């Protein structure tokens, strides 16, 4: 008696966990030496679309240089400072001429393309490094943006409680889908050459993510649902609650274990040198979620109600008061 | 910029010799490391090589190109060979270098059969 699935094949991007394989709202997935020394770095597969990065004390913006140097304003953002020649932020044509000389790299989407790129900043003179930067693309500007500092959140309360009495100060930030950011994709190392056809971008209008049980369509059994004034809303509530590699095991005043616990590698003049370790109880990793989430929503547009899920969804019901969507999903986009 | 990677090929005896050479052909930025990695046949991971021993490097930053000869030839020296040039990146700031992966040869497979 037949087991099998006819959409398995069409579902198979939305197999988050398969696909992407690291957190989705926090990405730390990976580790990787560097001058002997290990830190975490974010390793999904599949770009994140809308995805930025918000400072809290701060006005600079994320996609601003980081610190210490007259340029980019005050305690600076997150992203690579000026090279000769300047290699980041660099366009689209700017890096398709530069590997023109590549016959794989300069015919690569946009994408990949920035992925790559990022990955070729060989982190702090160590040649043999595994350890590579994540990028941020901007869609509007065809800018590709490496990110030098690859930690996405920093903001216990009582520390980073906004402009008021935090303690007050060095660095509060968490990852967000703004409206501002609607056009950036959050890019790991890994972004894989065909995320095009393998990863999730666009919202499915008039679809519902069901499970495929006995030949037929089903509902998701076990949603949560939450008001949202629209699709938009949805998203940043699924992206919200998606897989995580934060030290969900939040800190007080910040230590070096757990400043690398969050992705920070640098204090910008010499490393995080760690000389502790975990050899005990950790194996190394605990807070490796390799995309196990809320990483999926139907958003009902009649009752405005975001219904959103941890399981992975296996066949599609036409409904045309939904919008199926994912954490990874562009946050305003419908195919 | 290319990494021109020359032989391609190469069967060679037990105890001979080789010598594998890489041009960084339309470089804008100067050579400031390089690489080698070998990918043996039965893997196709890649393994960085350990310069030392039958392992001898020469690198002119000048020309940009860069060589390894092994000597001595064992079986266990099989494989893909590709070097790598790692580049110098100044920051308009600073006064320190970034280094910058640059790109891989396309390679050379090296075979060291023995009586057959």
């Amino acid at each position: 008696n037949y087991m099998g699935n006819p959409w398995t094949e069409y579902m198979a991007k939305y197999d988050i966990e398969e696909v992407h394989g690291s957190g989705i709202r926090v990405d730390l997935g990976e580790d990787a030496e560097v001058a002997g020394t290990q830190y975490r770095l974010p390793s999904g597969k599949c770009p994140v679309f809308g995805k930025g990065i918000i400072i809290e004390n701060s006005n600079t913006t994320f996609l601003t240089p980081v610190a210490t140097g007259n340029q980019y304003l005050k305690d600076g953002g997150f992203a690579f400072p000026p090279t000769e020649p300047l290699m980041s932020p660099m366009t689209l044509d700017e890096m398709r001429h530069f590997y023109k000389d590549n016959k794989y790299v300069k015919n690569l989407d946009e994408l990949t393309l920035c992925s790559r790129h990022a990955g070729n900043m060989i982190p702090d003179n160590d040649k043999n490094s595994n350890y590579k930067y994540p990028a941020v693309y901007d869609d509007k500007d065809k800018k590709c943006h490496i990110l030098y500092i690859a930690a996405q959140e920093n903001n216990g309360p009582r520390y980073c409680n906004k402009d008021e009495s935090k303690r007050n100060s060095m660095f509060c930030f968490r990852p967000a889908k703004d409206i501002s950011f609607q056009n950036y994709t959050y890019l790991s190392k890994n972004v894989v050459d065909n995320w095009e056809k393998v990863c999730p971008r666009k919202n499915l209008q008039n679809a519902k993510f069901g499970l495929w049980v006995d030949g037929n369509c089903e509902d998701i059994p076990h949603v949560n649902e939450f008001p949202a004034i629209d699709l938009f809303e949805c998203n940043k509530l699924v992206f919200e609650l998606s897989a995580s590699d934060q030290p969900k095991q939040y800190e007080q005043h910040l230590t070096d274990y757990e400043k690398i616990k969050e992705g920070f590698k640098n204090k910008n003049a010499s490393m995080i040198k760690s000389a502790f370790l975990p050899t005990g109880a950790f194996k190394a990793d605990r807070y490796k979620s390799h995309g196990k989430g809320y990483n999926w929503g139907n958003y009902n547009t009649e009752t405005q109600k975001c219904e959103i899920f941890n399981v992975k969804p296996t066949c599609l019901i036409n409904n045309s008061s939904y919008i199926a969507t994912t954490a990874l999903s562009h946050p305003i986009e419908v195919e | 910029a290319w990494v021109d990677q020359t032989p391609r090929t190469a069967t060679k005896e037990t105890g001979e010799s080789l010598t594998i050479n890489c041009v960084l052909r339309d470089a804008s930025l100067e050579l400031k490391d390089t690489g080698w990695y070998r990918t043996k046949l039965g893997s196709t991971n890649e393994q960085s090589i350990s310069i030392g021993g039958r392992y001898v490097e020469t690198v002119n930053k000048g020309s940009k190109s860069f060589s390894l000869r092994i000597s001595d030839l064992r079986v266990e020296d099989s494989g893909t060979y590709k070097c790598q040039a790692f580049y110098s990146l100044p920051l308009r700031d600073y006064n320190y270098s970034l280094l910058f992966r640059g790109e891989k040869g396309a390679g050379t497979a090296l075979t060291v059969k023995a009586a057959a």
